[PDB]
């Protein structure tokens, strides 16, 4: 997907590897770059939001909720992931769907929310769309305002009681949240190089990546639950190798970048996980910041 | 004569006595010229031109531009300098090691993705324009080559609209600070921007069959912490509109230093994003 | 089913089809026909990516499993091998209905394709329909829906047993041209000229079924008679596989 | 479509059951197999040769002989020259392309692909390029191509069973144990022999929860999280992760068991793998 | 036109812009085929050693299905029998078949997207495309001309019903398509229904020795050039 | 393959023509070329041409399970999947630009034209609804195939008649023809498309019905659809260069009366055909 | 005759140096193939791994499939006596087919599509290309078969003779 | 009258540029509860002309019923066409042969004139990408109050037509370049009667001169703050 030369890739891959990882950015391992974002961004939608990173990247999601004719759960919510200028089947795209989806539907708590009555159930809509073109993975952008989203979802009360067809107050300001203020699952994409964690990776970095993980969250620091994990392909794999001066290599040459050619050390998995999950850490900070954005 | 933005469609002059530039267009029924994009009004020598607001770079013959290999093309390879369209680099138009002492050039032609591969980066200088607006690159200077030992950037007025300018020199070597020791500067008036240790094959001056290989030199901690340094320096011009030249990157890197040295962090914190980057620009506004 | 290399794994799964979704349907007198008139038997093959290099996700698509799609469909009409009879759920109250018809969707997947593909396509075809055992299903006027017992099964009275035959012929082009029996890929991909011969011979009389002779001329009228011989060897040895 | 013989213009039904006695279903599933111990793995090789390597993978649905359940058949295709429209790549493309047999698809008719195809491909194409030397074959491409001939479990009953996830996770552990044997079979440099391991965390009573390595759902009450991980024994290293499952942050021990007990999986799963590999050579 | 003409009816150029056409009708079956002459093979089918003949067969109503792929590859391989594919040796041919009519059966409403085998139109097809070759001047082997027979049995008797309308195929014990080239050598043999060897070979003489599809092939084709010939004097 | 494109001699020639208000075919810049609508021996069958471009097009009516966008409605669909025939250019399972308007004007046309009575064509709601398909087949393209089209398609729907139905104690029964004479198909109003092009830098020549050789050197085109008595079903300049709003006026101006003249030979030609089947 | 697993431990790196289907892993050396082990023993013994592609320098055989004025398209078929499980396309360039007089030579007067030309890899191209030489006495036209489809037989280097049509034909033939 | 709104009336229209800092040009448009924002790629290399690539993506949330839109597919492709087409007949592609323009337009929210409010983000953003035009295409709707089954000569044409008035009223849209009379696009899928075919492009056309001025204002807003700075 990224395109990076070889020498400049070695460059990322010393620079990270050392004992503090220089990132490229100068920032903090644990540190996320600065978050813009946006609630109720479009009228008329139960929950809709906007993100925009400093990468340049931007991400819209809105939030549909139409009764259905069926404590109950079923898995009736819908993602929709709008990428622009993919032929509506590409890889990513679907695997971004998928995966989004599989964090909410993970406790099934969610589902339950939908839950208008035994004979009616909320069918959700979830449609998110990448603004800006996709200069980068687009997924942490599409969780937190998925995230972002859903904590602005309000449902229609309901005037009606079950057994009959439901029916709901009409005043938006009267319907209740969704996630109403356990919180909708963030997902962080973590990045390893060397024994270094890395946390919402750039591209440039993400780019020499000895291990990727997408790993979503959720909290009740906070009281974080882990709700899945998927390993992000390193696209470092698909990278060209680098040409020494003046075959199989036998030793690491320093300088010479060599695409990560087997998979992530067991150690290393356990580590991305736990530092995700220690109280206090990237989880509370992402939440802490994303909580602060007006409803 | 840019007293207020002139727009598309937006009649500049009638009077014959002008010719057309860039940005400008005459129907063919009229002597008059007629803005085609939103921008100022330039003229000079009785030539009337519109230097849009915001427009991707377009070359000029002598730039010095960095830019990304993309294709590799029968004797020619097709660079993204962030122009219209891909710049030419002809593959007669490197410095091969020895391309007349190999006597290899017929093995040479074939051999392209020995010298440069898809995605390799490199500073080359225009030496030509064709009428379509492509640049034709050329790479037989001694401090033009593939780029090494450094990290790469995009400069593209995000946000803040100035970039990259024409100036004295768009490559020169700073001392750097905590021993980072001597690293490169390559800003590419295209405004990709290049970040790099010096070394005597490089592009920068101190105040050949490995030339194409892509080994890094050694490259220590302190000299990549500077090095991003100033890559957020650049970036902390960029995201508030301060002109991206030598000049303005050594009064930023400084102020950064020093910014550094006061800060608790210490010097070793390289950080310069957010409220922090606006800091920055504040004393180097200044 | 293996024929060599060639490998072809045929499953039949049949689905109910209630009669009132089915348009054109007429309570029968107990047209084409019902298998014919409601789309019963639903065959499809199943050229598996990768199954032979020709068949590389890389390499333009071919239409030879359309082909065989169609091949397989027309004869398993005309050799009426599967009736509609068997096909039709009643409800029988105690006024009779049909309340709707078995679909039988004759899956078949190659695994490895070696050439002749239909002989082993047309076999796995046979030999899975003999083995089908729909489960026994029945209309429920309270649930006014058709349910299946989990447990009693209905097998199909498939019958004859038409078996494809196949060759190709090969020229030194005296014009010397070799019969090639069961073709395999390499085979068929110098030999132009194929014949296909479906025979039954349930009746102890060879019966052909369908012939598809194409790609030369070899294969004049004398050839033909004398291949049905041949196609009746083949049925004999094919009829003590499939049991 | 065009190129497939369509079926009824009615939408058919998949046969529905008349579940006459709720006495008759009974008992709940219970698993009898220990633990700690995978199903008995069939791994042929070769089973394809017009493929330049090939396996095929089936397993017993609960431990039983001849109650077949999980089929997989592999046909890797050799380093092959890339298509032309992307004529280039320094590093051997690996192409994952992973299809439900018809007699596996969800929908006997589907407007769409299941998402689940391709998700599989997404995650065994992350599992084996790890494993697969990209740098040896410069300019070439290998396609790994997975027929899922049959689920575990029919895939409209799988609908019932709670959730597809724990049976995709299954699916994918088959297929990267499968896709090994071929890539093995066909010659591709490969860093170690990956074998796909899977492991649950279950509760089937009141009484705490088991870490359950090769699971099936219907056989347990409740799983509370499970994991899937493609593995490299020699090199003790993991290509793909994945897990799923509400687990409190306090619960790390047990994440980090679940995921122990899913690499043991893999370890036991690529015990038959280069049982079958050596014995084929 | 319609079905209980016995005279097959034909014309040449029908379509001004192909390079060769023909608009051929008989028994009730009206098929109007463009041939284009060797012309640029897209990458796929560049064979290296001869020409590409890609028949294509559009149903005068629907959208081409499985049957149709069938008649598409049944033509294809034929009629690469008898052109010179070898003359042209990275060309295309182009030749697409429309079935402008068939004889509308009465006794079944209309069906679309039936995969069924249709022997019945499979002459008209052969006929249609063996004209425009002809017309578009594609150099050959030799002619060929198809016959459909419909081995029905009345009573105690078998009945040969020639270039039968789809009704009659479905209602027929046996159905039997005979392409016969120049030479009298067998090109098609496509059957389908029980029937005895022996009935196959029956039906193989009243297809061959028999309206003299041969001599009506001759006759329009000399028609043709004497007429666009007639400057020559 | 991508489409021949003529010689930039043919290309400034035929620009330059138009400009003398000349045209190779010597038909004026407001004229159309010879009509001949032939209706084939079946019912609903229409063959169409316009000099060189011949359409045929085939109307059929099958009864099939409502779902989708009409799940109890009942659906009138057109297919007009160009060939080889229509060009080598064209090839099989591959839309084009032209393809894709083409159907898309003719969709819009017929539906938007309500010339169809749909609530006629349901037998029963959400079971069974009549399916009205419209397969239309470019013999051979010389331009303006939006308009043979749309001739074809009208000529072949109203001359296209429904198989005959009946619901006895709720039973749908449908007869095929040889049990009951197939009904005309209800038809309100007959639109029909006019296609207008236009070739000055400034688009200032309009051309009423163009060879596939002007289609290539022109600037821009327009599709009007209108009934006999005036009502436009649809418009349609998708862009190109723009035309001054008073030249459009005189083009729907004119495709009025070049409408009138199609509606009544069709209504002859109908007539004509109608004896042939009851002398 | 040990057989080796991909990833078994083969020794190392002090001990052995890496041949084909072998890779080194933290200072070890590993079989990256299902293969028996064998060790060239010469420094360091070479080990390696035996369970193929074009390589510069290789004689290959080859069937050419399309000719153009400036350059000839051949499909690789046998690389070094082994024959290919899947194919590669190369490119004889004019310059590439006769060692002398590479400016009179005509690409129709060497190879026409259809035979079978024995060459000798040059470079690996640019795109999906190999680069082919035929420009040597050993390499050059193998199995030609004349217009009228019979199989020929070398006459001269320069033309290869028809045994039932008689007729003679230019073709790049190889000496041997 | 019109609910809220004179017939001779643009809704609140309200535009902003640069939306985006990512895109080469970005725009975003609201034309009453009408959403769309638009990012253009500048041209660059993906042959006489540059291509024009527009690619429309209409959120399902944007939609009122999700069902009413029921994927829309060939209504999309077609709008892309349109689109696409509108754009070239101003971009001065001849400038940049060997590269491509790619805008993408996203329908936040859909209340009528869709097609007009598309064709208006594309310029907006294609003048904030810099891209050399040659006049604004914009573009707006108008219909008659009167259908054309009631055939009311008294009954005159509508402007900026709400998505309620598209079902009910015959409606059409047209673009103009500039602020000129000519037509780049004149799409009128409803059905109307000839007589009030002249009506309704007349007032299309007025109501494109006032979309100018807010387009062309709007443009300004944005130049000057810019020079004022850089």
């Amino acid at each position: 997907h990224v395109l990076l030369s070889p020498a400049e890739l070695a460059y990322l891959h010393a620079s990270l590897s050392l004992t503090p990882p220089i990132r490229p950015d100068g920032r903090s391992p644990t540190q996320f770059r600065p978050l813009i974002a946006e609630t109720g961004i479009l009228p008329g939608a139960n929950g809709s939001a906007r993100v925009c990173f400093a990468d340049g990247t931007e991400a819209i999601v809105g939030v549909k909720a139409e009764v259905e004719k069926t404590t109950g759960e079923a898995s009736w919510v819908e993602i929709t992931v709008e990428i622009p200028g993919v032929r509506d089947d590409d890889s990513g795209m679907v695997f971004l769907a998928q995966l989004l989806g599989e964090a909410l539907l993970a406790d099934g708590e969610f589902v339950k929310k939908l839950w208008i009555n035994r004979r009616y159930h909320w069918k959700l809509y979830i449609d998110i769309l990448l603004i800006s073109p996709p200069l980068s993975y687009p997924l942490p952008l599409l969780s937190l305002t998925t995230h972002l989203a859903l904590l602005s979802t309000r449902l229609p009360r309901l005037k009606s009681e079950g057994d009959e067809d439901p029916y709901f107050d009409d005043d938006w300001a009267v319907a209740p949240y969704l996630f109403p203020r356990t919180r909708p699952p963030i997902t962080l994409l973590v990045m390893a190089v060397g024994n270094n964690i890395l946390f919402d990776p750039s591209k440039e970095e993400l780019a020499v990546a000895d291990v990727a993980l997408a790993v979503s969250v959720t909290a009740t620091g906070r009281k974080l639950r882990l709700l899945s994990i998927r390993t992000i392909d390193p696209p470092s794999r698909l990278t060209p190798p680098g040409v020494p001066n003046s075959s199989e290599p036998i030793e690491p040459i320093e300088g010479v970048w060599r695409a990560p050619r087997g998979g992530a050390k067991r150690l290393v998995l356990g580590a991305l996980v736990q530092k995700v999950l220690e109280k206090g850490g990237v989880v509370d900070e992402v939440l802490d910041a994303l909580e602060g954005v007006e409803l | 004569s840019s007293s207020d933005i002139v727009t598309p469609g937006e009649l500049i002059t009638t009077s014959p006595q002008f010719m057309r530039g860039h940005g400008t267009y005459i129907p063919p029924g009229t002597t008059s010229i007629i803005s085609s994009v939103a921008g100022t009004i330039l003229r000079t020598n009785k030539l009337l031109s519109v230097r849009p607001l915001r427009a991707r770079y377009t070359p000029e013959v002598g730039d010095l531009v960095v830019g990304r290999i993309i294709e590799v093309q029968a004797r020619r390879w097709r660079v993204d300098v962030g122009s219209t369209q891909f710049a030419s680099l002809p593959l007669s138009a490197i410095n091969l090691p020895g391309g007349i002492l190999r006597k290899r050039t017929e093995t040479d032609e074939l051999q392209m993705r020995s010298f440069f591969s898809e995605g390799d980066l490199l500073v080359a200088e225009v030496q030509g324009v064709y009428g379509d607006g492509g640049a034709v690159l050329h790479t037989r200077s001694l401090k033009y080559g593939k780029l090494r030992n450094g990290v790469f950037v995009a400069v593209s007025g995000m946000g803040g609209g100035g970039g990259v300018v024409r100036s004295r020199r768009q490559v020169w070597t700073l001392e750097g600070a905590n021993g980072a020791g001597l690293i490169d500067v390559v800003l590419g008036v295209n405004g990709y921007v290049w970040i790099a240790k010096h070394t005597e094959d490089g592009p920068g001056e101190d105040p050949s069959a490995n030339m194409y290989s892509s080994q890094n030199d050694r490259i220590e901690a302190e000299t990549m912490r500077e090095i991003a340094r100033l890559r957020g320096v650049v970036m902390a011009l960029v995201e508030n509109g301060l002109r991206v030249d030598e000049d303005m990157v050594m009064r930023g890197y400084r102020e950064a230093v020093e910014m550094a040295l006061v800060s608790p962090e210490g010097p070793e914190d390289v950080y310069l994003g957010g409220e922090r980057g606006r800091q920055l620009a504040a004393a180097l506004t200044a | 089913v293996r024929a060599g290399d060639t490998t072809v794994l045929c499953g039949v799964r049949g689905e109910v089809l209630p009669v009132e979704r089915i348009p054109l349907f007429r309570q029968p007198d107990v047209g084409r026909g019902e298998l014919k008139e409601y789309d019963l038997l639903v065959p499809n093959i199943e050229l598996a990516t990768g199954s032979a290099p020709q068949f590389l996700p890389g390499v333009p698509p071919t239409a030879l499993a359309q082909t065989l799609s169609t091949r397989v469909y027309s004869l398993l009409h005309s050799t009426r091998l599967v009736s509609a009879e068997e096909l039709r759920i009643w409800y029988r109250p105690v006024q009779d209905r049909v309340v709707a018809y078995w679909v039988l969707y004759i899956d078949l997947v190659f695994l490895s394709f070696d050439g002749n593909p239909f002989d082993v396509a047309w076999a796995a075809v046979v030999a899975a329909l003999r083995d089908t055992k729909l489960p026994v299903a029945r209309w429920d006027p309270d649930r006014e829906m058709v349910v299946c017992s989990k447990t009693e099964t209905m097998k199909l009275t498939i019958k004859g047993l038409p078996i494809a035959c196949s060759a190709a012929v090969f020229l030194e082009k005296k014009n010397r041209h070799w019969i090639l029996l069961d073709p395999d890929r390499l085979e068929e991909s110098l030999c132009k000229e194929v014949i296909t011969m479906v025979v039954d011979f349930s009746d102890g009389e060879t019966r052909i079924r369908a012939i598809e002779k194409q790609g030369g001329t070899v294969f004049g009228r004398e050839l033909i008679r004398s291949f049905a011989l041949v196609a009746e060897d083949r049925w004999k040895v094919v009829k003590e596989v499939m049991k | 479509d065009r190129r497939r013989i369509n079926g009824p213009a009615g939408a058919t039904i998949p046969p529905v059951y008349e579940d006459s006695g709720i006495s008759e279903v009974k008992a709940l599933k219970i698993r009898s197999r220990p633990s700690n111990i995978i199903r008995k793995i069939y791994l042929k090789t070769g089973v394809t040769p017009s493929a330049s390597g090939s396996a095929y993978l089936e397993l017993e649905t609960s431990a039983n002989s001849g109650v077949s359940g999980l089929k997989l058949s592999c046909t890797v295709h050799g380093p092959r020259s890339l298509p032309r429209s992307s004529p280039f790549s320094p590093h051997m493309v690996v192409s994952t392309h992973v299809k439900y047999a018809p007699f596996a698809t969800k929908q006997r008719r589907g407007y769409l692909r299941d998402p689940t195809e391709r998700d599989l491909g997404i995650h065994l194409e992350a599992a084996l390029r790890g494993a697969i030397i990209a740098d040896r074959w410069p300019k070439s491409g290998v396609d790994i191509i997975i027929s899922i001939i049959e689920g575990d479990q029919d895939r409209e009953a799988s609908k019932t069973q709670g959730d597809e996830v724990w049976d995709m996770m299954n699916t994918l552990s088959g297929c990267i144990t499968v896709a090994s044997a071929a890539l093995a079979d066909a010659g591709i440099d490969c860093v170690d022999t990956v074998a796909g391991g899977v492991a649950a965390l279950v509760q089937d009573s009141d009484g705490s929860p088991e870490i359950v390595v090769d699971p099936i759902p219907s056989e347990h009450r409740k799983i509370l999280a499970a994991c899937c991980v493609a593995y490299l024994p020699m090199r003790d290293e993991v290509t793909n992760l994945w897990f799923r499952g509400d687990l409190p942050a306090s619960d790390m021990d047990l994440y980090t068991e679940l995921v122990e007990k899913g690499i043991q999986a893999s370890r036991s799963a690529n015990r038959v793998l280069v049982d079958c590999l050596t014995e084929t050579v | 036109t319609t079905t209980a003409t016995t005279a097959p009816e034909a014309a040449l150029g029908v379509l001004p812009r192909a390079d060769g056409s023909a608009r051929y009708s008989h028994a009730g079956y009206t098929v109007t085929a463009s041939v284009n002459g060797p012309i640029e093979a897209q990458r796929r089918d560049e064979h290296p050693y001869e020409a590409h003949v890609d028949v294509i067969v559009r149903p005068a109503a629907g959208v081409g299905g499985t049957r149709e792929r069938h008649l598409e590859s049944i033509l294809q391989s034929s009629f690469a029998q008898i052109i010179l594919v070898k003359s042209f040796p990275r060309s295309l041919i182009q030749i697409v078949l429309q079935v402008e009519e068939s004889p509308e059966n009465e006794y079944v409403n209309t069906k679309l997207v039936q995969a069924s085998l249709n022997f019945a139109v499979m002459p008209a097809l052969f006929q249609t495309a063996m004209l425009a070759l002809l017309s578009a001047g594609v150099p050959m082997r030799a002619t060929a001309t198809a016959t459909a027979i419909a081995l029905a049995s009345e009573n105690g008797a078998t009945k040969t019903l020639i270039d039968p309308s789809p009704r009659q195929v479905e209602l027929a014990q046996s159905v039997h398509v005979f392409a016969f080239t120049s030479q009298d050598e067998l090109l098609l043999a496509e059957s389908e229904g029980d029937f005895t060897i022996k009935e196959w070979d029956a039906a193989y003489e009243t297809a061959k020795n028999i309206p003299d599809l041969r001599h009506f092939i001759r006759s329009t084709m000399e028609a043709k050039v004497a007429t666009d010939l007639h400057w020559k004097s | 393959p991508r489409e021949v494109e003529p010689s930039l001699s043919e290309r400034q020639f035929v620009l330059q023509a138009l400009q003398e208000g000349l045209r190779l075919d010597g038909r004026q810049l407001d004229q159309y070329r010879p009509l001949s609508l032939t209706f084939g021996d079946q019912y609903g069958v229409a063959d169409v041409t316009f000099g060189k471009t011949r359409v045929l097009a085939k109307a059929s009516a099958e009864v099939t399970v409502p779902y989708a966008d009409r799940p109890l409605d009942g659906i009138f669909t057109i297919a007009t999947e160009l060939s080889p025939m229509t060009s080598p250019t064209f090839e099989v399972n591959r839309p084009t630009e032209t393809e894709v308007l083409l159907s898309r004007l003719l969709e819009k046309t017929i539906r938007r034209s309500g010339a169809l009575d749909t609530e006629s064509l349901c037998l029963v709601a959400g079971q069974k609804c009549w399916s009205i398909r419209v397969d239309v087949h470019v013999m051979s393209h010389d331009g303006n195939l939006v308009d043979a089209a749309c001739i074809a398609v009208v000529a072949a729907l109203r001359h296209f008649r429904k198989p005959d139905t009946s619901i006895e104690s709720g039973v749908l029964t449908i007869y095929t023809p040889a049990e009951r004479e197939p009904v005309p198909l209800s038809w309100l109003h007959t639109p029909f498309c006019v296609t207008w092009s236009f070739f000055g830098d400034e688009g200032e020549i309009a051309v009423l019905d163009a060879t596939w050789l002007e289609e290539q050197v022109r600037v821009g085109s327009c599709t009007i659809s209108m009934n006999k008595h005036g009502e436009i079903c649809q418009i349609a300049k998708l862009g190109g260069t723009p035309v001054e709003a008073v030249s459009l006026l005189q083009c729907t101006s004119i495709a009025l009366t070049k409408v009138k003249e199609f509606s009544d030979l069709v209504d002859k030609k109908l007539a004509e055909d109608f004896k042939r089947r009851n002398p | 005759p040990t057989l080796a697993l991909p990833g078994q431990l083969l020794g190392p790196i002090s001990k052995y140096q890496p041949g084909p289907g072998t890779h080194v892993h933290e200072s070890n050396l590993y079989s990256s193939l299902l293969g028996t082990v064998h060790v060239t023993q010469p420094e360091l013994p070479t080990i390696s791994v035996s369970a193929i592609l074009p390589e510069v320098g290789n004689i290959v055989l080859c069937r050419v499939i399309r000719i153009t004025p400036r350059q000839a398209v051949v499909t690789i078929l046998v690389c070094g006596d082994t024959v290919l499980d899947a194919e590669w396309q190369g490119l004889i360039r004019v310059q590439d087919i006769r060692a002398t007089e590479k400016d009179r030579v005509k690409v129709y007067e060497s190879f026409r599509p259809g035979d079978i030309v024995r060459a000798e890899v040059i470079s690996l191209g640019d795109q999906a290309n190999y680069y082919l030489s035929t420009a040597r006495n050993e390499l050059g036209v193998i199995l030609a078969t004349s217009e009228a489809g019979n199989t020929m037989y070398p006459v001269s280097w320069r033309e290869y003779r028809d045994p039932i049509t008689g007729l003679t034909e230019l073709r790049k033939v190889a000496k041997p | 009258r019109v609910d809220g709104r004179r017939w001779n009336e643009l809704r609140r229209v309200h535009a902003q540029i640069r939306t985006q800092a990512a895109a080469d040009g970005s725009s975003y448009l609201e034309m009453g509860h009408t959403k769309v924002m638009c990012v253009v790629t500048g041209p660059s290399e993906p042959g006489k002309e540059a291509e024009v690539v527009v690619s429309i993506v209409i959120a399902g949330f944007s939609s009122v019923d999700r069902k009413r839109h029921g994927r829309n597919d060939k209504r999309i492709i077609e709008m892309q066409s349109t689109v696409a087409n509108a754009l070239s007949a101003s971009l001065h592609t001849h400038l940049f042969p060997h590269s491509q323009i790619t805008i993408s337009l996203h329908v936040l929210s859909q209340d009528g004139s869709l097609l007009a409010a598309l064709i208006n983000a594309a310029t907006l953003a294609c003048v904030d990408a810099g891209i050399p035009m040659t006049d604004y295409v914009v573009a707006c709707t108008a219909g008659s109050t009167s259908t054309y089954a009631a055939n009311d000569e008294n009954a005159d044409p509508l402007l900026d037509l709400n998505h309620q008035e598209e079902q009910e009223l015959p409606w059409l849209t047209v673009a103009t370049l500039g602020e000129s009379d000519k037509v780049a696009v004149l799409v009128c899928e409803s059905r109307v009667q000839v007589s009030r075919l002249e009506g309704m492009l007349a007032v299309g056309v007025d109501g494109c001169k006032q979309i100018r001025a807010i387009l062309d204002h709007v443009v300004r807003q944005k130049g000057r703050r810019m020079i004022r700075e850089g």
